[PDB]
């Protein structure tokens, strides 16, 4: 019977200066005991709004909260660079206090082109008994993408890893490391990766032969 | 004013750990104190609260019987005793301050301390290079890097040229294999030049592996 | 300013609306009690609806073995005939009342109450385990009921009762720094034992530590064996007669010793809080809405004037520093040689921005 | 006669809130 604080949307993209509204619904009435928190990745959460509409001492006046029954909204009027982060609501009327899932607030950018590179596995590594080929995607926007690795198919071995949005130029970067046992690496040396992005519908596959 | 947490590390399932949170710069009998836990990439879970003024403690239902929150108000610190630790309880554990009269959100958080729970063995990393080629170059810029693989349990800081490479650098969020070990990648742009090694200070095994990227 | 409080009579026939439950006593002006009562004529049959505000003393009888039983002697009662509106009466509404009737329509009748100053603030006395009824002390309550006349017995189902609180907060400008000194001279010396003490400031908040600077100068034959620092709650109570208690709410008993012809200086820090004061039944606490925890009662601020022996529970605080002086001397231990001083101070919540809640984070 | 009262207050909330439109 815990209070579920369903934040919406899960993620939204917008650009500097705009008005933005995140919303949070509450399984039941929590009066006005709702807080709002900003957290930039790798850093401790920071407090923005308590009592559902009260600005926390020190917060820029560009943040506002409000309540309509069980639905609670934070909005920023003039978006700014300092304001790009994730955002959680919290109800504190009842134990346990419960946060929302978060809403990711990224920069809207002019689409940028992924600089794709491929890195065959070091000779210092297949000596150790496994292989790892790394496909890199660099300084690009928007962050959605698909990397397709005897040049037919494979799955269950790759593991992608993305970064956050670069501070200055708002670009993302991405890595995909297909892992393989040294045994398999030497049979069918016919692998490559195919990148599928907005900045180019014409895929640009870098390849290696071994 | 500071909440500074201590006592986070790796421990096997079913074991125990104690977190310490030295407050500084406010009055523990006018602030209630909390522990908030962030599973990597999963959001916020309240675990426990203590209030010294009133003598009460409160627990997340998911944690009763295993965790005990307590305060030593002379030493100005709070403690979270963690028993019978599942792998689930892996997270970043934040100490967080609140205002006793009256609770108006968590207005100060500590920078957190990492708790890892697994039947692994604290393997140090293996460091391999990512040599540039014609296939790693576009526009006069070529991209080089290091692969930091198969380490435990939690962190790896990775600087380039010991601190002499600032731009174009991307050290990626770690991923974990089915094998239960972490792997991580760090790249950088030093266009067509020469460049240096990567400083990989794995911290728990007390290992500093420094590998020079030799093109190609 | 978006939410209002509401409570219904059991049969839903009456519904009281308020903008707030705490009303602030800035010593010269306590803010008025304004709301509306919503009369439903689909169930109304009763021909008149009154609203009364009462300030009351609530106690259990000592010589009774009847748990949960209390009594409520009145201290201040106002009456307002809200339905129907009696002419020879034109008062303006408050903006609160104005918005409420825009929200509810002409079936909502206003009521406005003025608390006269020099009335007691909401104070609750700490119950012991032998207390299971309503919280004892001084409580405020607006009542709304429907009846034919004020003589007629009114019915519980046809009425609605709503606890409110009259409260005060810290003043802006702190008083002068609390300072105290005494000089005790014994029989055959005339060389003194001098005790000086001070608090670091005049105004403290709940939970906040208190530092007392002690400075003792023993020019006597005697030696002080211990120093005792204690924060005391003074309560002055007056209903049919007056009563007083002095209850330590925090205390340190140091084994510091001050030899003959010596000096001594130490700072001591105490912090009053409730957790180590739960056994003290009758200790004064800030007004309880129903049963939730409240802090050690804040100091009562009075308007400087002749001691009008104010009804209610008047709370004050002082630090006490006592030196426990050896009894050699020609008088054996027949008499005390102790020397003490008392330092008044003010213990309150600061002026807030948002009103205080009914409970805080309930379970 | 001084009026008696008996028994504890109800643990559940007896008092609710309602919306009020800003002017």
């Amino acid at each position: 019977s815990d209070i579920q604080m369903t934040q919406s949307p899960s993620s939204l993209s917008a650009s500097v200066g705009d008005r933005v509204t995140i919303t949070c619904r509450a399984s039941q009435s929590v009066s006005s005991a709702v807080a709002w928190y900003q957290q930039k990745p790798g850093k401790a959460p920071k407090l923005l709004i308590y009592s559902a509409s009260s600005l926390y001492s020190g917060v820029p006046s560009r943040f506002s909260g409000s309540r309509s029954g069980t639905d609670f909204t934070l909005t920023i009027s003039s978006l700014q660079p300092e304001d790009f982060a994730t955002y959680y609501c919290q109800q504190y009327k009842y134990v346990p206090v419960t946060f929302g899932q978060g809403t990711k607030v990224e920069i809207k950018r002019t689409v940028a082109a992924p600089s794709v590179f491929i890195f065959p596995p070091s000779d210092s590594q297949l000596k150790s008994g496994t292989a790892s080929v790394v496909c890199l995607l660099n300084n690009f926007y928007p962050r959605e993408a698909k990397v397709q690795w005897d040049n037919a198919l494979q799955s269950g071995n790759s593991q992608e890893s993305v970064t956050e949005q670069d501070s200055k130029d708002s670009t993302y970067s991405l890595s995909s490391t297909l892992t393989l046992s040294k045994a398999d690496y030497e049979k069918h040396k016919v692998y490559a990766c195919e990148v599928t992005h907005q900045g180019l519908s014409s895929p640009v596959t870098k390849s290696f032969n071994r | 004013v500071q909440l500074v947490e201590s006592g986070g590390g790796l421990v096997q399932p079913g074991g125990s750990l104690r977190l310490s949170c030295a407050a500084s710069g406010f009055n523990v009998y006018s602030s209630s104190i909390h522990w908030v836990r962030q599973a990597p990439g999963k959001g916020l879970e309240w675990v426990a609260s203590i209030s010294s003024y009133y003598g009460y403690t409160y627990y997340a239902d998911s944690v009763k019987g295993r965790f005990t929150i307590s305060a030593d108000t002379s030493k100005n610190t709070a403690y979270l005793q963690m028993n019978s630790l599942r792998a689930e309880d892996t997270a970043v554990y934040y100490c967080a301050r609140s205002r006793q009269f009256w609770y108006s959100g968590l207005d100060y958080w500590g920078q957190g301390t990492l708790v890892t729970v697994s039947s692994a063995s604290t393997k140090g990393p293996s460091v391999f290079p990512l040599a540039p080629s014609s296939k790693s170059t576009s526009g006069g810029t070529a991209a080089l890097g290091c692969l930091v693989k198969d380490y435990f349990p939690e962190p790896v800081t990775v600087s380039w040229n010991s601190g002499a490479l600032t731009s174009g650098v991307h050290t990626f969020p770690a991923v974990l294999q089915s094998s239960g070990l972490y792997s991580l990648s760090s790249v950088v742009t030093v266009p067509s030049s020469q460049t240096y090694i990567c400083n990989v200070n794995h911290k728990p095994s007390n290992t500093k592996v420094d590998k020079k990227v030799e093109p190609k | 300013g978006t939410r209002v409080f509401k409570k219904a009579s059991p049969n839903g026939k009456l519904t009281v609306y308020l903008g707030k439950r705490d009303f602030v006593d800035h010593i010269d002006l306590v803010e008025p009690v304004d709301g509306v009562v919503l009369v439903d004529p689909e169930y109304l049959k009763e021909r008149r609806v009154y609203v009364t505000l009462t300030c009351a003393f609530r106690y259990g009888r000592e010589d009774l073995d009847v748990l949960g039983l209390t009594f409520r002697k009145d201290l201040f009662v106002a009456n307002v005939q809200s339905f129907p509106p009696a002419p020879e009466d034109k008062k303006p509404l408050t903006r609160l009342q104005e918005r409420l009737i825009k929200k509810l329509g002409e079936h909502a009748y206003p009521f406005t109450f003025e608390i006269p100053p020099n009335l007691p603030c909401s104070v609750t006395l700490q119950p012991g385990p032998e207390d299971t009824g309503k919280a004892c002390g001084v409580d405020y309550e607006v009542k709304a009921f429907c009846a034919e006349n004020l003589e007629e017995k009114i019915h519980k189902r046809n009425s609605v009762r709503l606890v409110i609180r009259k409260v005060q907060y810290a003043p802006e400008r702190p008083g002068p720094q609390p300072t105290a000194e005494t000089t005790r001279q014994f029989l055959m010396s005339d060389k003194p034992l001098h005790l000086e003490a001070s608090l670091d400031k005049e105004i403290y908040y709940h939970g906040e530590p208190i530092s007392v600077n002690v400075h003792v100068t023993n020019n006597t034959n005697k030696t002080v064996k211990k120093i005792k620092i204690s924060v005391r709650q003074y309560a002055d109570i007056c209903l049919f007669n007056t009563a007083q208690y002095k209850c330590p709410v925090a205390m340190e008993e140091a084994d510091d010793t001050v030899a003959p012809s010596s000096t001594f200086c130490k700072v001591y820090t105490l912090t009053p809080f409730l957790a180590n004061n739960r056994e003290k039944r009758g200790l004064a606490l800030d007004g309880k809405l129903k049963h939730e925890d409240t802090n050690l009662a804040s100091s009562t601020l009075l308007r400087e004037g002749a001691n009008r022996e104010i009804l209610g529970i008047i709370v004050s605080y002082k630090v006490k520093v006592k030196l426990v002086v050896s009894r050699g001397g020609l008088l054996g231990d027949l008499a005390s040689s102790d020397v003490a001083v008392e330092l008044p101070f003010t213990l309150m919540h600061p002026k807030p921005k948002e009103e205080p809640p009914h409970r805080e984070v309930p379970e | 006669r001084t009026p008696p009262s008996l028994g504890p207050q109800d643990e559940s909330c007896t008092t609710a809130s309602s919306s009020l439109a800003k002017d």
